């Protein structure tokens, strides 16, 4: 789910 | 270990079916903020934070939306400032359940004065949701959930004595938010259908 | 006002889909007089009787098939003595919701050993539900509620006073009872749709 | 809804 998981590790 | 004030500041860090899509949309970007503001949601594996974040967004979304409507007149203050009235409601198909969050959600929320702290609780109950599908350790959300709960009892003993049943009150809208989710889910999904969606969204994959 | 020893005295006194239809409605029958027997129920104005039995009977039939199965392995026991295992419910294309009984509601009864009180508390908590359209005076179906939520706890707290969050976590399966009663009933409505329910029951009433 | 009504009022 490349949206979220990427959002996910974004700081 | 689960304080409420870092609840509270997570809450405060952050044609009608287009402009309902296109609120869901921005607030899905918020949220994932959100969420990584609440204590040890980040330090779940991260495979567990797309389940939680998949299983609950649109009940996290509907709970803030519908806080935000408490002074709204009979309608719903969408995140980018559009309101949402019956007519609208109605002329995107969404009339029943918008009834439904008027008076199950924006109005309990109304005449008992949910706080921000309330929200943010309740909200981060239903983030820690350890019956979501696939989490490597539901019991290790369940404990998340249950260190949010103890803190929510306190708070509202310590700021509302006189309101023995408060907490018990705020756990006992989760059935409706849950109701009302699956049926706004259902909305979204029919517009996804059907292209009234905005193509290319962070919305749309949550819908795949 | 609403003594929790009334309501444990109400749970005392009372093809796969052609089994679990006939278990459902021989179930009706009895859930009548359940509730009956729950303190000030039978006070309320018939109409909001009816009304809030018609909104409740799926979750409150639900709620105790799962306490029953707690006994079983990997199935549910339903009222007639008949069991549903895995292979029966996919035979009734019901092998989902099957699973999300068994993992969501049977199993959490089991784990944290659910005694009959609870279950009686939890069940008059959904009959006493304000939401449902309709009612006359929603507000004196909510205050029964938090009658029933005061008894309850006051009740855990005694008897569990080492488990200070038991009282919340029984309330919060009632997000997954929603959940879990909202897909039943499609079923059950679909079973009707095509001519599988036996007909002229009380449950086609209720599905009607 | 003839028979929740008539069971409501069955003693
Ligand atoms: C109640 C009605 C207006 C309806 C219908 C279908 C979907 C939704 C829906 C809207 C949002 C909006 C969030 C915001 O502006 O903050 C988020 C999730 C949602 O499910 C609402
Ligand atoms: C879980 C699966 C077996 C499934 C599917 C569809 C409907 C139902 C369903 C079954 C009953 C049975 C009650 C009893 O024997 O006490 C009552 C209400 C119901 O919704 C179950």
């Amino acid at each position: 789910h490349k949206i979220l998981h990427r959002l996910l590790q974004d700081s | 270990d689960m304080p409420v004030e870092r609840i509270l500041e997570a809450e405060l860090a952050v044609d009608p079916v287009t402009n309902i899509c296109q609120a869901a949309d921005k607030q899905l970007f918020t949220l994932v903020e959100w969420a990584k503001r609440i204590p040890h949601f980040s330090e779940l594996p991260l495979d567990d934070q797309v389940i939680l974040l998949r299983a609950g967004w649109n009940e996290l979304l509907i709970a803030s939306f519908s806080h935000r409507s408490i002074a709204v007149k009979d309608g719903i203050l969408l995140a980018t400032g559009l309101h949402v009235h019956r007519n609208s409601a109605h002329s995107a198909g969404v009339g029943a359940i918008f009834d439904r969050v008027l008076t199950e959600l924006v109005s309990k929320m109304r005449d008992m004065q949910m706080d921000k702290t309330e929200l943010g609780c309740l909200r981060a109950i239903v983030l820690f949701n350890p019956d979501s599908k696939g989490l490597s350790n539901p019991a290790e959300v369940e404990a998340l959930r249950e260190k949010v709960y103890a803190s929510l009892e306190a708070y509202c003993k310590h700021k509302y004595p006189e309101q023995p049943g408060r907490f018990a009150k705020l756990l006992l809208r989760l059935p409706a938010l849950r109701s009302i989710g699956l049926k706004c889910l259902e909305h979204l999904f029919f517009f996804k259908l059907i292209g009234d969606t905005p193509i290319d969204t962070f919305l749309m994959e949550m819908l795949e």
